[PDB]
């Protein structure tokens, strides 16, 4: 059990001890049925892996002064052209949409037909790393924890922008500039009244 | 508006009819002294006439070339053009009262049928039971649906008499 | 046995043990609507949904109204709030209602099928793994599971009290909404004004002096 | 319902009040604690509302008394009901935001103990640190009793706690009523009475306001 999310609480028996990231947190009893827990387990890892790439690229663009994650698609909505690392990319939304759809349907289709393989290997695991189970366990715990953290991070970015309309790095600067003046309670949205 | 009719409020024939009606009542109010009971009665009829012509027009009734209010019975035209208090709402009001009478009477017949002499309870009315059913008839519509859904409202054909065919 | 009318004859259909297991059973069915057990079960579900909707709506009329009366809020009167909200919305009312009926109908159909056969919405493979949680409890109209995030229904020593407070608060909120409609048509003002006006002169400001409720006196 | 102290000498007290809670004088005219699970929750509630009320009344009267004296400091003659609009280092909103976060952690830690006694007596971070096993909800002790008082007559100390709290809870209720009715601070209300008690009763005051 990676730990107890709520000290003094008993872990749900349906949660396997080996289950990576098992902090005994299923208060609504969603993973009680084995089939459901199986699907949710794979989905949780997939969500975390995608979010860990989304947070990375959402911070990178801003840090590299290429804009924020929210304003990245506005080129398409306007007459603007597509750029990447400053380099210009010659494609209209329609091209991108069709290209991504086919690419995603192909790779996602192979993953889907496989049968819920959360941890493949070979091409997905070059550089060894997950060859020994002893290392695998801790490496699987680190992936889920970093993924869960990245999922809470992304939601924070979306929520912060929905309340302030600024980029994640731009907020971190506002808060650091005036922590007691710049915070969720001082946005007129998170905490009503005041 | 509909059917080429015109609001009674804007019909000239509607206005002429009201004047014609009040002029008959006035020609008669003359032969009597002002406080005479006959005079008071003709005045109250004239006031009731003025209120009717005004109330009918305010209700948005449409009038034909005859200058008389016409009723719209199409549910679609009535709802879309403000004419539902003419036939639609009256329909659901009557249907509720008529079903009320029917469901109570059916409940009475069923209750007296399980007695010693049902025929006697039809010539001499069991008033207490009748009053009880009369009050419990307000929720007849829901009771009728619940009977229709339990299959207790109708009788089995095998139990109903018929001619040789 | 608590009675809505001390000394009155309680309907036998409300004295049956299953009927007594129902929350808010004060023996009140003068019209005999729930004599049929199958109908009593449908009407119990209907009463629960009316109670939970009325409590949410009335809270959304009174609470904002009192806060606006104080100043903490500037919400429009309940009978004027639709026009105000649609005025600057992203969608016309018709589009907003069409989307409402689609989303409500879906969740209403699942609840309906659960009444027709309790536990049916747990059909394995019917809801991407969520059907397991879509199965309610042994008591119809009390789904729990995800609908009870804090697990208060898990304390058997408090279950009955909690359900009685829900039914009594629900029946009150249902009558408070009817009161909000009647008072609006008889006063032309809002429920918070009606309260303040009555409290100023209760002996001369009431439904007997509204010139509508009692057209005979 | 035995021979324990009574709020009305000679009355038949409720049996459910047996003298296991501090300040059990048999007072439940509305029979609220008749159900044991409600009484269990009500005992903690009374203790929590009393402990905050005791801190409040102190923090409302002490500053006023210091204000009357020559004591100088930012607050000075700030009326308790005017402290919120006062300008502090941070915006009220921000402070409230922090308060609710900090309290979420402590209340849920206290709530965990109440639902499962002795389930939250250990430091999450510095595991080694902990509270003595012997513990009752509402009485954490250990680092919460850093001078060992609990060791001595604990029952008397708990009765002194409930008595002082009930008086504080009634005091705060006074502050609310007297402030909204007399539109002035409590120590001002007391000075008015001490100047002419006979002509300064709620009866006369409210009569004049009518
Ligand atoms: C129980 C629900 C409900 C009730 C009681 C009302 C009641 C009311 N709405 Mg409202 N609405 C309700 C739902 C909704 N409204 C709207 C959108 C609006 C708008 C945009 C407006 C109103 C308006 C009004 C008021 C004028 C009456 C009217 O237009 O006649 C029709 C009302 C009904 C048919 C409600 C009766 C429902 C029935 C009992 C349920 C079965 C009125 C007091 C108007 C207003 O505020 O005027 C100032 C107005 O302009 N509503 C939406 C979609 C977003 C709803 C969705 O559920
Ligand atoms: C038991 C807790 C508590 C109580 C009894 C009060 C009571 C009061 N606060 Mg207060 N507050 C409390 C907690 C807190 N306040 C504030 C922040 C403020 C501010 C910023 C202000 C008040 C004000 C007031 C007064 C005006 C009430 C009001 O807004 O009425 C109208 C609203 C309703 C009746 C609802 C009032 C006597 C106001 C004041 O001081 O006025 C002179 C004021 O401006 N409070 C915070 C955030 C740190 C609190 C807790 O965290
Ligand atoms: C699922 C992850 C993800 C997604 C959906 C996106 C999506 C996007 N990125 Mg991004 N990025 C990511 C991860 C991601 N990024 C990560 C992890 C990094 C760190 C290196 C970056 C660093 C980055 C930069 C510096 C920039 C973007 C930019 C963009 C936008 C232009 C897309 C483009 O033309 O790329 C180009 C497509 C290719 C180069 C194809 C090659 C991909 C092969 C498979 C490798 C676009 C909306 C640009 C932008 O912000 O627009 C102004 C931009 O400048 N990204
Ligand atoms: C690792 C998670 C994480 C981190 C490090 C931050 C960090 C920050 N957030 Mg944030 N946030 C998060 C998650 C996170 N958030 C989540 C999950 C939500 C959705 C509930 C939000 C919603 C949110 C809002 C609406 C705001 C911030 C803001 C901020 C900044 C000021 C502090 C604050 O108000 O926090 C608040 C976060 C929580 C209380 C949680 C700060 C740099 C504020 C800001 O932009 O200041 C400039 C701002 O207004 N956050
Ligand atoms: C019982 C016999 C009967 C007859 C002869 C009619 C006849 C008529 N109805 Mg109708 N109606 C009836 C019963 C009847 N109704 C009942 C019982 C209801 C209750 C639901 C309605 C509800 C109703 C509505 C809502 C509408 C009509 C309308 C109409 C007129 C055009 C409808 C149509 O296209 O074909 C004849 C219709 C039927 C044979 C049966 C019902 C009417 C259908 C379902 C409505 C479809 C109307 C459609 C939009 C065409 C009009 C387009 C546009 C002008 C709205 C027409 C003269 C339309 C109208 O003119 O409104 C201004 C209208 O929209 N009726
Ligand atoms: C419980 C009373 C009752 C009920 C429920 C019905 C029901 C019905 N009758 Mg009917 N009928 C009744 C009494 C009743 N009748 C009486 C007393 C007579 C003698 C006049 C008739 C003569 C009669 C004929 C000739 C016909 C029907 C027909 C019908 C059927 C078609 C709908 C209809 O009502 O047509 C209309 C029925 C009437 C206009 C008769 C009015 C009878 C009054 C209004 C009912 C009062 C009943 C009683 C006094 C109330 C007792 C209450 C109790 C508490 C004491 C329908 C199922 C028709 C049918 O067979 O269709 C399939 C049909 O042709 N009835
Ligand atoms: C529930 C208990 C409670 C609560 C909620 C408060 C709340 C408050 N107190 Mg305190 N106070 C309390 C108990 C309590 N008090 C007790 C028991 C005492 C006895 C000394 C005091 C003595 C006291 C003084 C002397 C003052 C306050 C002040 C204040 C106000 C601002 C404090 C500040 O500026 O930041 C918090 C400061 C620190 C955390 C340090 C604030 C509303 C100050 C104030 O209102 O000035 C305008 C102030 O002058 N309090
Ligand atoms: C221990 C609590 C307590 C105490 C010590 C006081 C003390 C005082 N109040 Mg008072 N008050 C209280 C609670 C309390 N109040 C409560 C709960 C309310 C309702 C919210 C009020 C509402 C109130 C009003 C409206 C007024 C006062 C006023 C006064 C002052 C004199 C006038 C008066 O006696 O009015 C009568 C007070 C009461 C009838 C409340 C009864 C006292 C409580 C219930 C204690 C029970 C008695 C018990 C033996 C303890 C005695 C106190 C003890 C220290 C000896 C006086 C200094 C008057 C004032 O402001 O003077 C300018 C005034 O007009 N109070
Ligand atoms: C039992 C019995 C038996 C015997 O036998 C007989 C008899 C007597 C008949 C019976 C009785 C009955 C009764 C009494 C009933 C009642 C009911 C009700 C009132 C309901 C409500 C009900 C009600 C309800 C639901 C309500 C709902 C509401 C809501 C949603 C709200 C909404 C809204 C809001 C928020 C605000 C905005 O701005 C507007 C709106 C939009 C408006
Ligand atoms: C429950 C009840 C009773 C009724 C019992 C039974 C079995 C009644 C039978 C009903 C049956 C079989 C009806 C069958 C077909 C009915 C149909 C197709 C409905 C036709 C109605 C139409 C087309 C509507 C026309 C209009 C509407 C919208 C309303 C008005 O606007 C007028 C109009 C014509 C425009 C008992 C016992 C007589 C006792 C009592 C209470
Ligand atoms: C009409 C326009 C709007 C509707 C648009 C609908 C788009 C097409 C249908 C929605 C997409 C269906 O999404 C579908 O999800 C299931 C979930 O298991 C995937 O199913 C995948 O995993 C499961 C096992 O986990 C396998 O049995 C399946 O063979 C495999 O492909 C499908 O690969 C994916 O295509």
């Amino acid at each position: 059990k990676a730990g107890n999310w709520l000290p003094g609480s008993d872990a749900p028996a349906w949660l396997p001890d080996d289950l990576p990231g098992n902090y005994g947190f299923d208060p609504l009893s969603l993973g009680k049925e084995p089939a459901s827990l199986k699907r949710f387990t794979e989905s949780e890892v997939i969500h975390g892996r995608w979010a860990m790439l989304g947070v990375a690229g959402s911070l990178a663009v801003e840090l590299l002064g290429y804009g924020n994650w929210y304003d990245a698609p506005l080129w398409a909505v306007n007459g603007g052209k597509a750029t990447w690392f400053g380099i210009e990319v010659p494609f209209d939304l329609n091209a991108l949409l069709a290209f991504e759809f086919v690419a995603m349907a192909a790779a996602e289709g192979q993953r889907g037909d496989a049968g819920g393989v959360v941890y493949p290997g070979g091409a997905f695991d070059p550089l060894g790393f997950a060859k020994d189970s002893s290392k695998s366990g801790e490496l699987k715990l680190k992936e889920i924890k970093n993924g869960r953290l990245a999922m809470v991070a992304f939601l924070g970015f979306v929520a912060q922008h929905a309340a302030t309309g600024k980029g994640p790095i731009a907020a971190l600067g506002e808060h650091l500039a005036n922590p007691w003046g710049a915070n969720f309670a001082t946005n007129g949205i998170s905490v009503p009244f005041f | 508006d509909i059917a080429g009719l015109t609001p009674c409020s804007e019909s000239k024939a509607y206005a002429k009819l009201e004047k014609k009606e009040l002029k008959t009542l006035e020609k008669r109010l003359k032969q009597y002294e002002a406080d005479s009971a006959p005079a008071v009665a003709l005045k109250a009829t004239m006031e009731r006439t003025k209120a009717r012509f005004a109330n009918y027009a305010k209700a948005g009734l449409l009038c034909g070339n005859d200058g008389l209010p016409h009723l719209i019975a199409d549910p679609g035209l009535a709802l879309k053009y403000g004419h539902a208090g003419e036939v639609f709402i009256p329909t659901f009001g009557f249907l509720y009262v008529a079903g009320y009478i029917g469901y109570v009477g059916r409940q009475y017949l069923i209750a007296v049928k399980g007695e010693a002499k049902p025929t006697d309870k039809e010539i001499i009315i069991d008033v207490p039971l009748a009053t009880k059913l009369a009050w419990q008839g307000a929720g007849w519509p829901l009771a009728a649906v619940q009977e229709l859904q339990r299959g207790t409202l109708l009788e089995k054909e095998e139990n109903i008499t018929v001619s040789p065919r | 046995r608590q009675s809505w009318l001390p000394g009155s004859q309680i309907p036998a259909h409300l004295d049956t043990p299953a009927a007594q297991a129902l929350a808010g059973n004060f023996g009140f069915d003068p019209l005999g609507l729930g004599k049929d057990p199958v109908a009593l079960r449908w009407y119990q579900q209907a009463e629960l949904i009316h109670c939970r909707t009325a409590m949410a709506g009335v809270a959304g009329i009174l609470i904002p109204g009192l806060l606006t009366k104080a100043g903490a809020l500037n919400v429009p009167e309940w009978y004027d709030a639709g026009k105000v909200a649609i005025e600057n919305s992203f969608a016309p009312w018709g589009s907003l209602l069409a989307v409402q009926l689609f989303l409500c109908g879906f969740v209403e159909a699942k609840r309906w099928q659960d009444i027709r056969k309790p536990g049916s919405q747990g059909e394995p493979g019917s809801f991407l793994g969520f059907e397991a949680s879509l199965k309610g409890t042994s008591e119809l109209g009390y789904p729990g599971g995800p609908f009870d995030p804090l697990g208060l229904s898990k304390e058997a020593d408090k279950w009955a009290d909690w359900k009685l407070k829900e039914v009594k608060n629900g029946r009150l909120a249902m009558l408070a909404f009817l009161g909000f409609v009647a008072q609006k048509y008889a006063t032309g003002a809002g429920p918070v004004d009606n309260l303040a006006a009555h409290l100023k002169d209760p002996w001369h400001v009431n439904y007997a002096t509204n010139g509508v409720s009692l057209p005979f006196l | 319902d035995a021979a324990l102290p009574s709020w009305m000498p000679g009355a038949d007290l409720p049996g459910y009040l047996n003298g296991t809670l501090p300040g059990d004088f048999g007072f439940d005219p509305l029979y609220l604690g008749q159900d044991p699970v409600k009484l269990k929750w009500y005992a903690q509630a009374e203790l929590m509302n009393a402990r905050f009320a005791m801190l409040a009344v102190a923090g409302i009267l002490v500053p006023e008394l210091l204000s009357n004296i020559g004591f100088s400091w930012p607050g000075a003659g700030v009326a308790w009901y005017d402290a919120g609009k006062f300008e502090y280092f941070a915006p009220a909103s921000s402070l409230f935001g922090v308060q609710m976060l900090l309290f979420a952690w402590v209340e849920i830690r206290r709530y965990q103990d109440f639902v499962k006694p002795g389930s939250a007596n250990q430091d999450p971070i510095f595991t080694n640190n902990k509270l003595p096993d012997g513990n009752e909800p509402g009485y954490p002790g250990g680092i919460f009793d850093p001078f060992g008082w609990s060791k001595g007559d604990i029952k008397s100390l708990k009765l002194k706690e409930i008595k002082n709290g009930r008086l504080a809870m009634l005091a705060f209720a006074g502050f609310i009523g007297q402030a909204y009715t007399t539109g002035t601070t409590p120590l001002k209300n007391l000075s008015t009475h001490l100047a002419d008690p006979w002509s300064t009763t709620v009866w006369q005051n409210d009569l004049a306001r009518l």
